[PDB]
């Protein structure tokens, strides 16, 4: 049974989501146009810099997130921001064709589009491996935003100085996931879900590692840092 | 950083 602080917790982050996963994809308008080599970049570039500022935003809204240093803030953000991109974007994620559809024709990216931004099948293969396993776990919205979350609040980071701080934070939500697993996650959905999901956030690892190897190699070209944003170069492209 | 300043 959930506790009334574990409900309070969910409450937080479905509010938190709420507030910075816009559905109707209406900003979208405000991006640099996409072109269909690297035509994609400015598009993809200014996608995925404003989805950086809706993760930070989430992030913000987390039990006990505001109370970190702030130092620990950006580490766990710098380190997070592509795999909770990764994991946001599932909910435009289609597995119909394997695009992520945001609602018309201009802003539906298939894989020649990541392509079209630069990037290899070498993150692509395993990036649309990862959306079909999250896809077919049929997550509730609640499993959804703890996952985000628990992503964000990793102890285990490059960097971080107070690690016991950002566990004691982890663990009260991953309580909280496990617990709503088995009391409101009806069965067999529930069957081996949490550690499913666990090993979801080790293959954002790898993909994020795939993702910096090439975000590197990309933006080495100062040519192609230059269709960047400041915040996607401050919070890739730093250090 | 303009992180900071989002925080
Ligand atoms: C300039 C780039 C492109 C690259 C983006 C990578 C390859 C992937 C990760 C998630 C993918 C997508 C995510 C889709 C969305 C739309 C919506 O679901 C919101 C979500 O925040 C999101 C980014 C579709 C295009 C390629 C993306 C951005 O990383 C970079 O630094």
């Amino acid at each position: 049974k959930l506790s009334e602080e574990q409900q309070h917790i969910i409450a937080i982050l479905l509010d938190a989501h709420h507030k910075t996963y816009d559905p109707t994809y209406a900003d979208f308008r405000d991006f640099r146009p996409p072109v269909r080599p690297l035509s994609m970049l400015p598009h993809l570039a200014d996608l995925v810099s404003y989805s950086i500022q809706k993760v930070i935003g989430f992030a913000k809204m987390i039990p006990g997130f505001r109370d970190l240093t702030s130092d620990d803030q950006i580490v766990l953000l710098k380190s997070s921001a592509i795999e909770v991109i990764m994991l946001r974007s599932n909910q435009s994620f289609t597995m119909d064709d394997m695009s992520w559809d945001c609602g018309s024709q201009d802003y539906k990216y298939d894989v020649t589009d990541v392509s079209k931004a630069g990037h290899t099948l070498e993150l692509i293969e395993p990036l649309i491996k990862f959306q079909v396993g999250l896809k077919k776990l049929n997550l509730h919205e609640e499993e959804h935003v703890l996952l985000m979350a628990i992503c964000i609040v990793s102890p285990d980071r490059p960097g971080v100085q107070d690690a016991k701080l950002v566990e004691a934070i982890q663990d009260r939500l991953s309580n909280t996931l496990q617990t709503y697993i088995r009391c409101r996650h009806p069965p067999p959905g529930s069957h081996q879900l949490y550690a499913k999901m666990i090993q979801k956030l080790a293959d954002l690892r790898s993909l994020n590692e795939e993702h910096s190897k090439q975000y590197r190699s990309l933006s080495f070209q100062p040519e192609n840092s230059m269709k960047l944003t400041p915040l996607v170069l401050e919070v890739f492209g730093n250090e | 950083p303009m992180l900071m300043n989002l925080l």
